[PDB]
């Protein structure tokens, strides 16, 4: 039904940047909020950035200033600009949507397959 | 007196959905902005109030319900939803005022062979009312003949077990959930 | 949307042998996989659930194996009724989706088709339309290429094929290709030909006729 | 035992409605999950609709907004109401007992639902006339609707070497079919070959002699 495809992951050397994109499907992307999270292998899944339909954003403190979440409703797409990457930031990054429409705050309701980002040496 | 949220969120054992846990919160002060900034809380969404204005309010009585579902079932823990979890395990009312909080717990609650300690109710003749806890283990009578405590044809165990392996997709992974219900006890 | 890719599409075996059908998922469905049998003209029948668990009343020789994204159904000694279509189905993620099927087909020696060509009947030509028919009789394996040539123009996009089910006695197939066209277009050309390519034929066989003979 | 008998299928036009029902014996309809699963001609299986023991209903996206699943425990019946129907929806619809929205342990027999804009038309029969060691002859049953038609040779006497191909659905919206039979060559002037075509929905009966 709802389908979210992430691409853009790959190899970066420390300091480099990376633009992640996620394509949405199966719902009025205009009305739902969007999010980006990441899982470290063996560590709990953690959220990094959130964007509302109103364009209001949240950034989690461990990625503050360096990441930038944005959206293009025209193309049902969300973006995550990762500047100043570190080996702490290597993980599988996931894109997500609200589960339902009511309420106030972060809601990671439906998940993508995920794309791997790896910071090199 | 600071409020015992660490006792709730950071507890060692978590209940299964069908037998969800419910702890009272009273006569305390709590900082919700620290919580809201946790990297763990993929879901932290409130109804009636907004997470931003939680510190400026107070509530007559607060309840913290807690349990473990799987990631793609977290969307059922919300007003007006339907599904196995919302229908037969944990039900929020349509006029719910409170907050739903969920974090991924793949490392604590999964197990390579499968973690079968977490259960949910599969079968029930009718839906749960809001904030109902059904813990019946009675064999489920799917046909006209009684089951007499023995599962078999048309006679099913009402509780099924999650697999919970860490290698499945994120929707299959275990998520811990805490539901704050707000009705002066906690400001 | 978990996609189930069943392989092979057709599986050709004899009674007594063992059959290995595979289903591959586009994402891990853990152990939430089931298998169904469908005999011709009947409804599907649940064979296996939870990847490995045999359904009530399913015989010994059906077994399920695998997990995550890789699954296998195995049939140890085929009785002749076991020759049907088999489906996999996942229930780990919604919506539930099925495989596209594997057909279990009786194997026999290669047999080359008998080719016949039939011109339109005068009765049908008076109707204002013309049907040319090409018949491939009693052949094996099923795979056959029929290719219509109208005055050596390789003709395309106006033919329909139809194939019989495998014969219960000699395990062959038969196939018909019908080339339909207006009486006017039919009268435009002279030589109508049917070219058949099959594994039992050293070289493609052509049957033709001249309009009006 | 468990039995599930579908009904309500038939022919229907694009944009039309149609109610399927499933009589269920051997279990409490209201206590179980139940689904509708359809199969298009020559294709695989597609899940259409489910209803939970508690009454929650869910729908495949291709049918959602147009199909409605319901049940009646007093009557032991499941129902599928199909509105705004399309050619796409042409399939055998199976009623199935659903083990907990996971898999289908008991299936019905199916009811066929064909969506066509065509109307009833009897076939025209034309001879496929013989022209190596054996000769082939036959009959071409063209432009008929609905399914089915039945073909015999010599009123049932000749059955050996007869192939009656499955019908083909052409652009027209009508069906076409062939029946052929192989005979020894020497038998062509010796023996009479009549094919007998029967299309009951138009009361069509045709005995056509086939000659070189
Ligand atoms: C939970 O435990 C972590 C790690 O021990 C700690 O950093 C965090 O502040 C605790 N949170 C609460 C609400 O007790």
């Amino acid at each position: 039904q709802v389908q979210l495809v992430e691409t853009g992951g790959g190899l970066v050397q420390p300091g480099g940047s990376l633009r992640l994109s996620c394509a949405a499907s199966g719902f009025t992307f205009s009305s739902y909020a969007m999010g980006w999270a990441r899982q470290v292998p063996g560590k709990g899944l953690e959220w990094v950035s959130y964007i509302y339909s109103d364009g209001s954003t949240e950034y989690q403190d461990s990625v503050k200033g360096r990441f930038t979440i944005s959206r293009d409703n025209a193309k049902s797409t969300v973006y995550l600009q990762m500047n100043s990457l570190k080996p702490e930031d290597t993980a599988v990054y996931y894109c997500a949507t609200e589960g339902s429409l009511g309420g106030w705050g972060r809601d990671f309701g439906s998940w993508g397959q995920g794309t791997q980002v790896t910071v090199s040496s | 007196n600071l409020c015992p949220f660490g006792e709730v969120f950071n507890a060692t054992r978590f209940a299964s959905v069908y037998a969800w846990n419910r702890k009272r919160i009273s006569n305390c002060v709590a900082d919700y902005s620290v919580l809201y900034n946790s990297a763990s809380f993929s879901t932290f969404k409130c109804y009636g109030v907004s997470p931003t204005k939680l510190n400026d309010l107070c509530f007559t009585n607060v309840y913290a319900d807690s349990f473990v579902i799987r990631g793609d079932e977290v969307r059922q823990i919300a007003p007006g939803q339907t599904g196995k979890i919302a229908d037969y395990n944990y039900k929020l009312p349509d006029d719910f005022t409170g907050c739903v909080i969920a974090w991924n717990s793949n490392n604590l609650d999964s197990k390579v062979g499968g973690n079968y300690n977490y259960l949910y109710r599969l079968f029930r003749k009718s839906n749960l009312k809001p904030f109902e806890r059904d813990i019946s283990t009675e064999i489920y009578q799917a046909g006209s003949t009684p089951c007499n405590g023995v599962e078999g044809f048309n006679c099913y165990f009402p509780l099924q077990s999650y697999g919970f392996q860490p290698t499945n997709g994120v929707g299959y992974q275990p998520y811990r959930v805490v539901v704050l219900s707000f009705e002066a006890t906690v400001c | 949307e978990i996609v189930l890719t069943q392989s092979p599409g057709t599986l050709s075996l004899s009674p007594g042998e063992r059959a290995t059908l595979s289903c591959r998922a586009s994402q891990s469905v853990s152990s939430y996989l089931a298998w169904y049998q469908q005999k011709p003209g009947q409804a599907p029948r649940l064979l296996i659930y939870g990847a490995s668990s045999r359904a009530t009343g399913i015989p010994d020789r059906f077994s399920g194996s695998g997990s995550g994204t890789d699954f296998t159904l195995t049939i140890s000694r085929l009785e002749p009724e076991d020759f049907a279509v088999y489906y996999c189905q996942q229930y780990g993620s919604s919506p539930r989706t099925f495989g596209q099927g594997t057909k279990l087909e009786i194997k026999r020696t290669v047999a080359a088709p008998s080719v016949f060509i039939f011109p339109p009947s005068d009765e049908q030509l008076k109707s204002g339309t013309a049907s040319v028919v090409c018949l491939l009789n009693n052949f094996y394996p099923r795979e056959a290429k029929v290719q219509w040539k109208v005055d050596n123009a390789l003709q395309s996009g106006n033919s329909q094929e139809s194939v019989t089910e495998q014969d219960s006695k000699d395990s062959t197939y038969s196939l018909s290709s019908t080339l339909t066209l207006s009486k006017a277009d039919y009268e435009k050309h002279k030589v109508y030909a049917c070219e058949v390519t099959h594994q039992g034929l050293s070289s493609p066989v052509t049957k033709s006729f001249n309009r009006g003979e | 035992q468990v039995q599930l008998v579908e009904s309500g299928g038939g022919l229907i036009q694009p944009g039309g409605s149609l109610r399927l029902s499933c009589a269920a014996s051997g279990f409490t309809v209201s206590s179980n999950y139940m689904s509708w699963v359809r199969q298009a001609p020559g294709k695989g299986l597609e899940w259409v609709s489910v209803i939970y023991s508690g009454g929650s209903t869910f729908y495949a996206d291709s049918v959602k907004g147009r199909f409605t699943i319901s049940r009646d425990n007093s009557k032991s019946t499941l129902y599928l109401q199909m509105n705004s129907l399309r050619v796409e929806d042409t399939a055998v619809y199976y009623c199935a007992r659903d083990f907990g929205d996971f898999y289908f342990d008991y299936w019905g027999q199916g009811t066929l639902v064909t969506v066509s804009s065509a109307s009833t038309k009897g076939p025209s029969v034309f001879p496929l006339a013989p022209s190596g060691g054996t000769a082939a002859l036959g009959c071409l049953v063209k432009d008929y609707f609905p399914e089915p038609v039945t073909v015999s040779w010599n009123s049932g006497a000749l059955t050996s070497g007869v192939h009656t191909f499955p019908a083909v659905l052409q652009s027209s919206g009508l069906y076409s079919l062939s029946s052929v039979v192989t005979v020894p060559s020497s038998s062509l002037g010796t023996q009479t070959y009549i094919c007998n075509v029967n299309h009951k929905p138009s009361n069509t009966k045709v005995d056509k002699k086939v000659e070189p």
